[PDB]
Protein backbone atom coordinates (compact mmCIF):
# COMPACT_ATOMS: atom_id res chain seq x y z
CA UNK A 1 0.00 0.00 0.00
CA UNK A 2 1.48 3.35 -1.10
CA UNK A 3 1.32 6.79 0.99
CA UNK A 4 1.25 10.15 -0.55
CA UNK A 5 3.30 12.61 1.19
CA UNK A 6 4.35 16.16 1.55
CA UNK A 7 8.22 16.61 2.98
CA UNK A 8 8.23 20.45 4.53
CA UNK A 9 11.21 22.34 6.08
CA UNK A 10 11.15 26.36 5.71
CA UNK A 11 9.53 26.88 2.58
CA UNK A 12 10.11 23.91 0.82
CA UNK A 13 7.54 20.73 0.15
CA UNK A 14 8.33 17.64 -1.77
CA UNK A 15 5.89 15.68 -2.99
CA UNK A 16 6.90 12.27 -2.99
CA UNK A 17 5.23 8.67 -2.19
CA UNK A 18 6.66 5.85 -0.35
CA UNK A 19 5.47 2.71 0.94
CA UNK A 20 3.67 1.96 3.88
CA UNK A 21 6.25 -0.78 4.90
CA UNK A 22 9.03 1.16 3.64
CA UNK A 23 11.11 2.63 6.91
CA UNK A 24 11.91 5.90 7.79
CA UNK A 25 15.41 5.96 6.85
CA UNK A 26 14.61 4.90 2.99
CA UNK A 27 12.61 7.51 3.43
CA UNK A 28 15.80 10.06 4.26
CA UNK A 29 17.40 8.03 1.31
CA UNK A 30 14.69 9.73 -0.85
CA UNK A 31 15.31 12.83 0.74
CA UNK A 32 19.18 12.95 -0.32
CA UNK A 33 18.70 12.11 -4.14
CA UNK A 34 16.66 15.30 -4.05
CA UNK A 35 18.32 17.60 -1.54
CA UNK A 36 21.29 16.38 -1.69
CA UNK A 37 21.60 15.73 2.13
CA UNK A 38 23.03 13.06 3.63
CA UNK A 39 20.40 10.67 6.00
CA UNK A 40 22.65 11.81 9.41
CA UNK A 41 21.86 15.47 8.48
CA UNK A 42 18.38 14.32 8.54
CA UNK A 43 15.75 14.76 11.14
CA UNK A 44 12.21 13.84 10.06
CA UNK A 45 9.36 14.44 12.09
CA UNK A 46 5.48 13.61 12.47
CA UNK A 47 3.86 16.65 13.74
CA UNK A 48 6.07 17.23 16.90
CA UNK A 49 7.24 14.01 17.18
CA UNK A 50 10.69 13.10 15.83
CA UNK A 51 11.09 9.74 13.67
CA UNK A 52 12.85 6.58 14.54
CA UNK A 53 14.59 5.36 11.12
CA UNK A 54 14.28 1.93 11.99
CA UNK A 55 10.33 2.60 11.98
CA UNK A 56 8.17 1.86 9.38
CA UNK A 57 6.09 4.77 7.98
CA UNK A 58 2.15 3.47 8.80
CA UNK A 59 3.93 2.62 11.99
CA UNK A 60 4.70 6.12 12.89
CA UNK A 61 1.26 6.97 11.28
CA UNK A 62 1.19 6.83 7.22
CA UNK A 63 -1.12 4.97 6.54
CA UNK A 64 -4.09 5.45 3.50
CA UNK A 65 -6.34 6.71 5.48
CA UNK A 66 -3.74 10.16 6.30
CA UNK A 67 -1.40 9.88 3.31
CA UNK A 68 -3.80 10.06 0.22
CA UNK A 69 -2.74 11.95 -3.21
CA UNK A 70 -5.39 14.37 -3.11
CA UNK A 71 -5.13 15.51 0.34
CA UNK A 72 -1.52 14.34 1.48
CA UNK A 73 0.46 13.36 4.67
CA UNK A 74 3.08 15.74 5.88
CA UNK A 75 6.18 15.15 6.86
CA UNK A 76 8.45 17.69 9.04
CA UNK A 77 12.12 17.85 8.01
CA UNK A 78 15.22 19.25 10.12
CA UNK A 79 18.53 19.72 8.84
CA UNK A 80 21.82 19.81 10.52
CA UNK A 81 26.76 19.79 14.38
CA UNK A 82 23.44 20.67 15.54
CA UNK A 83 20.73 20.02 14.12
CA UNK A 84 17.99 23.07 13.31
CA UNK A 85 14.76 23.19 15.21
CA UNK A 86 11.87 21.82 12.91
CA UNK A 87 10.17 24.88 11.22
CA UNK A 88 7.56 24.94 9.00
CA UNK A 89 6.22 28.24 6.97
CA UNK A 90 2.23 27.53 6.75
CA UNK A 91 1.22 28.54 2.72
CA UNK A 92 -0.43 31.79 2.24
CA UNK A 93 -4.02 32.91 3.55
CA UNK A 94 -6.77 32.51 0.96
CA UNK A 95 -9.38 36.10 0.31
CA UNK A 96 -12.90 36.45 1.22
CA UNK A 97 -15.57 34.43 -0.74
CA UNK A 98 -16.66 37.28 -3.10
CA UNK A 99 -20.31 37.82 -2.26
CA UNK A 100 -21.82 35.63 -4.71
CA UNK A 101 -20.23 32.79 -3.78
CA UNK A 102 -21.92 33.13 -0.20
CA UNK B 1 -26.81 5.40 -34.13
CA UNK B 2 -26.61 5.00 -30.60
CA UNK B 3 -29.56 3.55 -29.36
CA UNK B 4 -30.37 0.91 -27.88
CA UNK B 5 -30.99 -2.64 -29.43
CA UNK B 6 -34.85 -4.28 -28.94
CA UNK B 7 -32.90 -7.70 -28.63
CA UNK B 8 -36.04 -9.29 -25.85
CA UNK B 9 -32.92 -10.94 -24.33
CA UNK B 10 -32.95 -10.48 -20.61
CA UNK B 11 -29.85 -9.33 -18.94
CA UNK B 12 -29.75 -8.88 -14.72
CA UNK B 13 -26.92 -6.48 -14.11
CA UNK B 14 -25.78 -5.40 -10.77
CA UNK B 15 -25.78 -1.19 -10.84
CA UNK B 16 -23.27 -0.70 -8.02
CA UNK B 17 -22.15 2.89 -7.55
CA UNK B 18 -18.90 3.16 -6.52
CA UNK B 19 -18.62 7.19 -6.45
CA UNK B 20 -19.35 9.64 -4.05
CA UNK B 21 -22.41 11.05 -5.94
CA UNK B 22 -26.14 10.37 -6.18
CA UNK B 23 -25.81 8.91 -9.61
CA UNK B 24 -28.81 8.61 -12.17
CA UNK B 25 -28.87 5.69 -14.78
CA UNK B 26 -29.86 6.97 -18.35
CA UNK B 27 -31.21 4.56 -20.44
CA UNK B 28 -30.90 4.92 -24.29
CA UNK B 29 -34.25 4.17 -26.15
CA UNK B 30 -35.00 2.41 -29.33
CA UNK B 31 -35.27 5.65 -30.75
CA UNK B 32 -31.95 7.12 -29.43
CA UNK B 33 -33.51 9.11 -26.48
CA UNK B 34 -32.48 8.98 -23.11
CA UNK B 35 -34.70 8.23 -20.44
CA UNK B 36 -33.95 9.15 -16.30
CA UNK B 37 -34.12 6.19 -14.40
CA UNK B 38 -34.39 5.93 -10.35
CA UNK B 39 -31.44 7.68 -8.51
CA UNK B 40 -28.96 5.35 -6.55
CA UNK B 41 -27.25 7.04 -3.37
CA UNK B 42 -23.59 7.27 -2.96
CA UNK B 43 -22.58 3.58 -1.63
CA UNK B 44 -25.78 2.12 -3.01
CA UNK B 45 -25.82 -1.36 -5.19
CA UNK B 46 -29.24 -2.55 -6.60
CA UNK B 47 -29.82 -5.81 -8.58
CA UNK B 48 -32.19 -4.63 -11.73
CA UNK B 49 -33.69 -6.04 -14.88
CA UNK B 50 -32.28 -5.56 -18.77
CA UNK B 51 -31.94 -6.62 -22.01
CA UNK B 52 -28.93 -7.31 -23.98
CA UNK B 53 -28.18 -4.97 -26.61
CA UNK B 54 -29.22 -1.97 -24.41
CA UNK B 55 -27.15 1.41 -23.93
CA UNK B 56 -26.89 2.80 -21.06
CA UNK B 57 -25.36 6.02 -19.06
CA UNK B 58 -24.40 7.41 -15.97
CA UNK B 59 -24.22 10.57 -14.46
CA UNK B 60 -24.65 12.92 -11.08
CA UNK B 61 -28.27 13.28 -10.29
CA UNK B 62 -28.07 17.21 -9.56
CA UNK B 63 -25.45 18.49 -12.02
CA UNK B 64 -25.26 16.02 -14.52
CA UNK B 65 -21.68 15.42 -14.50
CA UNK B 66 -20.28 12.63 -16.44
CA UNK B 67 -19.51 9.54 -14.79
CA UNK B 68 -17.93 6.10 -15.87
CA UNK B 69 -19.31 2.26 -16.04
CA UNK B 70 -16.56 -0.10 -16.20
CA UNK B 71 -14.26 2.45 -16.99
CA UNK B 72 -16.01 3.85 -19.54
CA UNK B 73 -18.40 6.21 -20.88
CA UNK B 74 -21.37 3.47 -22.18
CA UNK B 75 -22.37 -0.01 -20.40
CA UNK B 76 -24.02 -2.22 -22.89
CA UNK B 77 -25.90 -5.67 -21.06
CA UNK B 78 -24.29 -8.66 -22.34
CA UNK B 79 -25.38 -12.37 -21.85
CA UNK B 80 -25.24 -13.40 -18.17
CA UNK B 81 -22.97 -16.45 -17.57
CA UNK B 82 -23.82 -18.97 -14.96
CA UNK B 83 -26.85 -16.91 -13.61
CA UNK B 84 -23.93 -14.44 -12.35
CA UNK B 85 -25.37 -10.81 -12.70
CA UNK B 86 -23.29 -8.38 -14.99
CA UNK B 87 -21.33 -6.08 -12.86
CA UNK B 88 -21.99 -2.41 -13.74
CA UNK B 89 -18.97 -0.26 -11.59
CA UNK B 90 -19.99 3.19 -11.62
CA UNK B 91 -17.41 5.34 -10.70
CA UNK B 92 -16.18 9.17 -10.75
CA UNK B 93 -13.45 10.16 -13.97
CA UNK B 94 -10.64 11.85 -13.24
CA UNK B 95 -11.96 15.26 -14.04
CA UNK B 96 -9.45 17.59 -15.02
CA UNK B 97 -8.75 20.27 -12.68
CA UNK B 98 -10.70 22.79 -14.72
CA UNK B 99 -13.84 20.80 -15.17
CA UNK B 100 -13.61 19.80 -11.08
CA UNK B 101 -13.14 23.90 -10.45
CA UNK B 102 -15.99 24.25 -12.66
CA UNK B 103 -18.01 21.67 -11.01
CA UNK B 104 -17.42 23.47 -7.95
CA UNK B 105 -18.12 27.07 -8.53
CA UNK B 106 -21.27 26.11 -10.30
CA UNK B 107 -22.53 24.84 -7.07
CA UNK B 108 -21.71 27.68 -5.23
CA UNK B 109 -22.66 30.29 -7.78
CA UNK B 110 -26.25 30.93 -9.09
CA UNK B 111 -25.92 30.58 -13.20
CA UNK B 112 -27.27 34.62 -13.60
CA UNK B 113 -24.06 35.39 -11.02
CA UNK B 114 -21.58 33.77 -13.28
CA UNK B 115 -20.81 37.31 -15.39
CA UNK B 116 -20.37 39.08 -11.79
CA UNK B 117 -17.03 36.81 -10.81
CA UNK B 118 -13.55 38.79 -11.56
CA UNK B 119 -12.57 36.14 -14.14
CA UNK B 120 -11.93 36.08 -18.17
CA UNK B 121 -14.46 36.07 -20.38
CA UNK B 122 -13.85 32.84 -21.34
CA UNK B 123 -14.65 31.42 -18.05
CA UNK B 124 -18.24 32.69 -18.05
CA UNK B 125 -18.47 30.26 -21.06
CA UNK B 126 -17.06 27.37 -19.84
CA UNK B 127 -19.19 27.84 -16.60
CA UNK B 128 -22.02 28.31 -18.90
CA UNK B 129 -21.66 25.30 -21.02
CA UNK B 130 -23.36 22.86 -18.16
CA UNK B 131 -22.43 18.96 -18.90
CA UNK B 132 -25.26 17.89 -20.61
CA UNK B 133 -26.49 14.42 -21.96
CA UNK B 134 -27.32 14.98 -25.26
CA UNK B 135 -23.71 16.48 -26.20
CA UNK B 136 -22.34 14.02 -25.28
CA UNK B 137 -23.98 11.73 -27.31
CA UNK B 138 -23.32 13.70 -29.89
CA UNK B 139 -19.47 13.37 -29.61
CA UNK B 140 -19.78 9.79 -28.91
CA UNK B 141 -21.76 9.43 -32.15
CA UNK B 142 -19.00 10.93 -34.23
CA UNK B 143 -16.12 9.31 -32.33
CA UNK C 1 13.22 10.36 -10.97
CA UNK C 2 14.16 13.55 -11.91
CA UNK C 3 12.01 16.40 -9.86
CA UNK C 4 11.04 20.03 -10.96
CA UNK C 5 11.24 22.78 -8.65
CA UNK C 6 7.75 24.68 -8.73
CA UNK C 7 7.64 28.44 -6.80
CA UNK C 8 4.73 30.49 -6.03
CA UNK C 9 4.35 33.78 -6.00
CA UNK C 10 5.06 33.79 -2.07
CA UNK C 11 8.17 32.26 -2.54
CA UNK C 12 7.05 28.84 -1.46
CA UNK C 13 8.98 26.03 -3.23
CA UNK C 14 7.19 22.97 -4.49
CA UNK C 15 9.54 19.97 -5.58
CA UNK C 16 7.84 17.22 -7.67
CA UNK C 17 8.31 14.62 -10.16
CA UNK C 18 8.96 16.35 -13.85
CA UNK C 19 6.45 13.37 -14.91
CA UNK C 20 3.71 14.74 -12.42
CA UNK C 21 4.58 18.47 -13.25
CA UNK C 22 4.45 17.68 -17.27
CA UNK C 23 0.74 17.24 -16.61
CA UNK C 24 0.09 21.08 -17.30
CA UNK C 25 1.41 21.59 -21.22
CA UNK C 26 1.86 25.25 -19.74
CA UNK C 27 4.35 23.74 -17.27
CA UNK C 28 5.75 21.62 -20.13
CA UNK C 29 6.82 24.35 -22.38
CA UNK C 30 7.65 26.89 -19.67
CA UNK C 31 10.46 23.90 -18.63
CA UNK C 32 11.10 23.52 -22.31
CA UNK C 33 16.55 25.69 -15.92
CA UNK C 34 14.54 22.71 -14.01
CA UNK C 35 12.34 25.56 -11.80
CA UNK C 36 9.29 27.45 -12.77
CA UNK C 37 8.18 30.77 -11.36
CA UNK C 38 4.62 31.29 -10.90
CA UNK C 39 4.47 35.58 -10.10
CA UNK C 40 0.82 34.44 -10.01
CA UNK C 41 -0.10 31.78 -8.02
CA UNK C 42 0.06 31.76 -4.64
CA UNK C 43 0.63 28.93 -2.06
CA UNK C 44 -2.47 28.02 -1.03
CA UNK C 45 -3.49 27.72 -4.78
CA UNK C 46 -0.07 26.37 -6.00
CA UNK C 47 -0.19 23.52 -3.47
CA UNK C 48 -3.09 22.13 -4.00
CA UNK C 49 -2.37 22.31 -8.03
CA UNK C 50 0.59 19.76 -7.28
CA UNK C 51 -1.59 17.41 -5.06
CA UNK C 52 -3.97 17.06 -8.34
CA UNK C 53 -0.79 16.66 -10.36
CA UNK C 54 0.01 14.07 -7.98
CA UNK C 55 -4.26 12.59 -7.90
CA UNK C 56 -4.21 12.64 -11.70
CA UNK C 57 -1.45 10.36 -12.28
CA UNK C 58 -2.18 7.84 -9.32
CA UNK C 59 -5.76 7.45 -10.34
CA UNK C 60 -6.01 7.71 -14.28
CA UNK C 61 -6.61 4.52 -15.76
CA UNK C 62 -6.73 2.85 -12.68
CA UNK C 63 -9.63 -0.09 -12.07
CA UNK C 64 -9.51 1.22 -7.91
CA UNK C 65 -12.71 3.50 -7.08
CA UNK C 66 -11.96 7.08 -7.45
CA UNK C 67 -12.02 9.81 -4.98
CA UNK C 68 -13.24 13.02 -5.23
CA UNK C 69 -10.83 15.67 -5.95
CA UNK C 70 -11.32 18.34 -3.04
CA UNK C 71 -11.28 21.98 -3.62
CA UNK C 72 -12.63 24.23 -0.36
CA UNK C 73 -14.66 26.84 -1.65
CA UNK C 74 -12.53 29.51 -0.40
CA UNK C 75 -9.47 28.35 -2.99
CA UNK C 76 -12.52 27.54 -5.59
CA UNK C 77 -11.95 30.58 -7.84
CA UNK C 78 -8.63 31.05 -8.18
CA UNK C 79 -7.59 27.40 -8.31
CA UNK C 80 -9.64 27.62 -11.07
CA UNK C 81 -8.12 30.38 -12.69
CA UNK C 82 -4.82 28.92 -12.23
CA UNK C 83 -5.98 25.50 -13.76
CA UNK C 84 -7.42 27.49 -16.89
CA UNK C 85 -4.03 28.89 -17.48
CA UNK C 86 -1.88 25.97 -16.67
CA UNK C 87 -4.30 23.30 -19.04
CA UNK C 88 -4.81 21.00 -16.86
C1 LIG D 1 -34.51 0.37 -9.29
C2 LIG D 1 -33.52 1.06 -10.24
N1 LIG D 1 -32.42 1.92 -9.82
C3 LIG D 1 -31.69 2.41 -10.88
S1 LIG D 1 -32.33 1.85 -12.25
C4 LIG D 1 -33.54 1.00 -11.66
C5 LIG D 1 -34.54 0.18 -12.48
C6 LIG D 1 -35.91 0.19 -12.26
C7 LIG D 1 -36.75 -0.60 -13.05
C8 LIG D 1 -36.21 -1.41 -14.05
C9 LIG D 1 -37.13 -2.29 -14.93
N2 LIG D 1 -36.31 -2.59 -16.10
C10 LIG D 1 -36.43 -1.81 -17.30
O1 LIG D 1 -37.26 -1.00 -17.33
C11 LIG D 1 -35.49 -2.10 -18.50
C12 LIG D 1 -34.42 -1.36 -18.38
C13 LIG D 1 -34.01 -1.06 -19.85
O2 LIG D 1 -33.37 -2.11 -20.37
C14 LIG D 1 -35.36 -0.89 -20.55
N3 LIG D 1 -36.15 -1.69 -19.92
C15 LIG D 1 -37.45 -2.22 -20.35
O3 LIG D 1 -38.01 -2.96 -19.63
C16 LIG D 1 -38.03 -1.86 -21.71
N4 LIG D 1 -38.66 -3.08 -22.12
C17 LIG D 1 -38.08 -3.96 -23.13
O4 LIG D 1 -37.07 -3.71 -23.68
C18 LIG D 1 -38.88 -5.23 -23.46
F1 LIG D 1 -40.00 -5.48 -22.74
C19 LIG D 1 -38.08 -6.47 -23.89
C20 LIG D 1 -38.90 -5.69 -24.92
C21 LIG D 1 -39.08 -0.74 -21.66
C22 LIG D 1 -38.53 0.50 -20.91
C23 LIG D 1 -39.40 -0.35 -23.12
S2 LIG D 1 -40.61 -1.38 -20.87
C24 LIG D 1 -40.45 -1.50 -19.04
C25 LIG D 1 -41.67 -0.82 -18.37
C26 LIG D 1 -41.72 -1.28 -16.91
C27 LIG D 1 -40.60 -0.66 -16.06
C28 LIG D 1 -40.53 0.85 -16.19
C29 LIG D 1 -39.26 1.33 -15.43
N5 LIG D 1 -39.56 2.35 -14.72
C30 LIG D 1 -39.38 3.56 -15.39
C31 LIG D 1 -38.29 4.44 -14.78
O5 LIG D 1 -38.54 4.70 -13.45
C32 LIG D 1 -39.00 3.60 -12.73
C33 LIG D 1 -38.94 2.28 -13.49
C34 LIG D 1 -40.45 1.32 -17.64
C35 LIG D 1 -41.55 0.70 -18.52
C36 LIG D 1 -34.82 -1.40 -14.26
C37 LIG D 1 -34.00 -0.61 -13.48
Amino acid sequence: MDVFLMIRRHKTTIFTDAKESSTVFELKRIVEGILKRPPDEQRLYKDDQLLDDGKTLGECGFTSQTARPQAPATVGLAFRDTFEALCIEPFSSPPELPDVMK
Amino acid sequence: VLRSVNSREPSQVIFCNRSPRVVLPVWLNFDGEPQPYPTLPPGTGRRIHSYRGHLWLFRDAGTHDGLLVNQTELFVPSLNVDGQPIFANITLPVYTLKERCLQVVRSLVKPENYRRLDIVRSLYEDLEDHPNVQKDLERLTQE
Amino acid sequence: MMYVKLISSDGHEFIVKREHALTSGTIKAMLSTNEVNFREIPSHVLSKVCMYFTYKVRYTNSSTEIPEFPIAPEIALELLMAANFLDC
